[PDB]
């Protein structure tokens, strides 16, 4: 009923349904666009 | 009368809001993200340098 | 313009140092199929 | 050991009354916070008076209901060892077995309560085998008193024999010294007929259970007890809250050797004609469905009396039996021998409910579930695989989630033969 609920619900399934090829489509132009190298996890000193 | 019917029970899902809270500090403070996870259970922090004089 | 909006963004955690924009807004277009009303006029010049 | 892939096929199921048994999904978001019951009206039934000047004597209304319900899942939990090459070959026909198992487990249900909460009762105190057409006599008993009570038919009626029953049926068939159609048909297959005094399916049942014989010996009923048809009662705190119809509670002497699905029947009491009130020729048979404490009993047809004088008379509109309990009237037992049941009923008298396992939500990563379509019987479960290395292995796990409902426990039957002794 309420129109808020029914919009987000609508964006909700939207983007849980679309997540992962999202995700691949972001890294991959990440990696053409500004770098090839991940430094986040690096542990090292 | 004596309408011995059948008794049901309704919950309405119109919820009845009741927390509004506002938050003008964190919007103020700016946001910084670093790519360094050794943040993490450890004491490794991140210097920078001062105005010089 | 003073009560800032807020949305998912979809640029999380840009990385090195200043995150910069903010404010994040979505404009939802749905499309509705009906039947409705339509009037049968008479062209003045010709035809209708 | 040289082994091969042709699998030497060795059982076989047949599934009839989950076939027969109609199937109702209600709806799963309302069912969440209905704590998984929903209620039906019964069909109402109304008093009626005679004279002119009826001043103050108006009448309310009153329609009762029944709730329907469901258990817990039926599920194939089992492991599989990736390495194992004999856990490797088995794992598909693992699966197919799982289905047919789960479907055979839904008919075992159906058919243990719809012979444990039959409230018709036609006994007989000979075998079947025993005299010329006494398997149409059965089934003719089993119509008349439908017909007699006045039940509702109009979906269907269904009579299940066991094997050795149908046997002796094809026997008394085959043993008439003629062929024409019937007894020809009777030799050539098995078959006695589709159709027998007046069902419109006659059918063999290879899982219908065996009623024991009760110990019961000499039980009276404690003190008068009227019962009386109401929609909803108070509870402690002043909500009302309401009553199935299908079931009361009776105080009796000692309720001792008494189990779920006894058959009893009390001296005296007669049962009626339903819509027309006028009494019949045989006395009301009722099931006990739970055996509450060690001096109270749950019988399944509530037993509304005619003669009741504690009843409004929208109330006594509902009696379907002509006289109530006397402090001292003997309760009979019916089932005084082990025997295998013959079970008829009218097609809407039990039902399946279902509801789903959404364990596809996002909320459950890792897994993989699927839907899985239960063969033989009209149901849907899920199938939900998760693989491990704790263990170096994975889980599958098929779940089933329904539950069987006698709506009209008063228009299923059960018929036993041989009850002497």
């Amino acid at each position: 009923e309420n129109r808020l609920e029914s919009i987000l619900s609508r964006f909700d399934a939207d983007w849980t349904a679309s997540d992962e090829a999202r995700r691949e489509a972001k890294n991959d132009l990440f990696f053409s666009r500004v770098s090839q190298w991940d430094d986040w996890l690096s542990q090292y000193t | 009368a004596l309408n011995e019917g059948q008794i049901v029970t309704l919950a309405v899902d119109e919820i009845i809001e009741t927390i509004s809270a506002i938050t003008p500090m964190a919007q103020k403070a700016k946001k910084y993200t670093p790519p360094a996870a050794s943040m993490q259970r450890s004491s490794n922090t991140i210097w920078m340098p001062v105005e010089q004089e | 313009a003073d009560d800032i909006p807020s949305f998912q963004n979809p640029n999380d955690w840009v990385f090195p140092w200043l995150t910069q924009d903010t404010i994040q807004i979505a404009e939802f277009y749905e499309v509705v199929e009906k039947k409705e009303t339509a009037f049968i006029y008479q062209d003045p010049v010709t035809g209708e | 050991t040289l082994a091969v892939d042709e699998i030497i096929e060795t059982i076989s199921a047949i599934t009839p009354m989950a076939q027969k048994a109609k199937k109702y999904t209600p709806p799963a978001a309302s069912m969440q916070r209905s704590s998984n019951t929903i209620w039906m009206p019964v069909e109402q039934e109304s008093p009626t008076q005679e004279g002119w000047d009826l001043t103050d004597k108006a009448t309310g209304l009153l329609e009762l209901n029944v709730a329907v319900n469901m258990g817990e899942p039926d599920n194939d939990f089992f492991q599989l060892r990736a390495d194992d090459l004999r856990d490797e070959t088995a794992y598909r026909r693992r699966i197919q077995s799982a289905a047919r198992k789960l479907a055979n487990n839904v008919e075992l249900k159906v058919a243990n309560m719809a012979a444990e909460m039959g409230s018709l009762v036609i006994t007989s105190p000979d075998a079947i085998g025993t005299n010329t057409a006494d398997a149409w006599n059965f089934v003719a008993d089993a119509e008349e008193i439908m017909f007699s009570r006045e039940l509702n038919r109009d979906m269907g009626t269904s009579y299940f024999f066991n094997p050795q029953d149908y046997k002796k049926a094809g026997y008394d068939l085959t043993k008439r010294d003629i062929f024409g159609r019937i007894p020809e048909e009777a030799y050539r297959d098995g078959t006695i007929q589709r159709q027998v005094a007046g069902f419109d399916d006659v059918l063999r049942s290879p899982k219908l259970p065996v009623l024991t014989k009760s110990t019961a010996t000499g039980i009276t009923v404690s003190g008068a007890q009227s019962f009386k048809p109401v929609a909803w009662q108070l509870d402690n705190d002043g909500n009302k809250v309401n009553v199935d119809n299908r079931f009361a509670t009776v105080t009796l002497s000692a309720t001792t050797g008494m189990k779920r699905g006894d058959k009893i029947s009390f001296a005296g009491v007669k049962f009626l004609g339903q819509m027309a009130k006028n009494v019949l020729a045989q006395d009301a048979t009722f099931s006990v469905v739970r055996v509450v404490d060690g001096t109270h009993v749950e019988i399944t047809p509530k037993p509304v009396a005619l003669d009741d004088v504690s009843l409004s008379p929208e109330q006594r509109a509902y009696a379907n039996v002509n006289t109530s309990l006397a402090d001292a009237m003997a309760v009979n037992i019916l089932n005084v021998k082990d025997a295998r049941t013959n079970v008829f009923w009218a097609d809407d008298a039990i039902r399946i409910v279902s509801q789903p396992i959404p364990a596809n939500h996002e909320l459950f990563a890792g897994m993989k579930t699927t839907s899985f379509s239960i063969p033989d019987v009209g149901l849907n479960g899920i199938f939900a695989t998760q693989g491990d290395i704790s263990t170096l292995s994975g889980l599958c796990r098929i779940a089933l989630w329904y539950g069987v409902n006698a709506t009209r426990p008063e228009a299923i039957g059960v018929g036993l033969p041989g009850q002497t002794a």
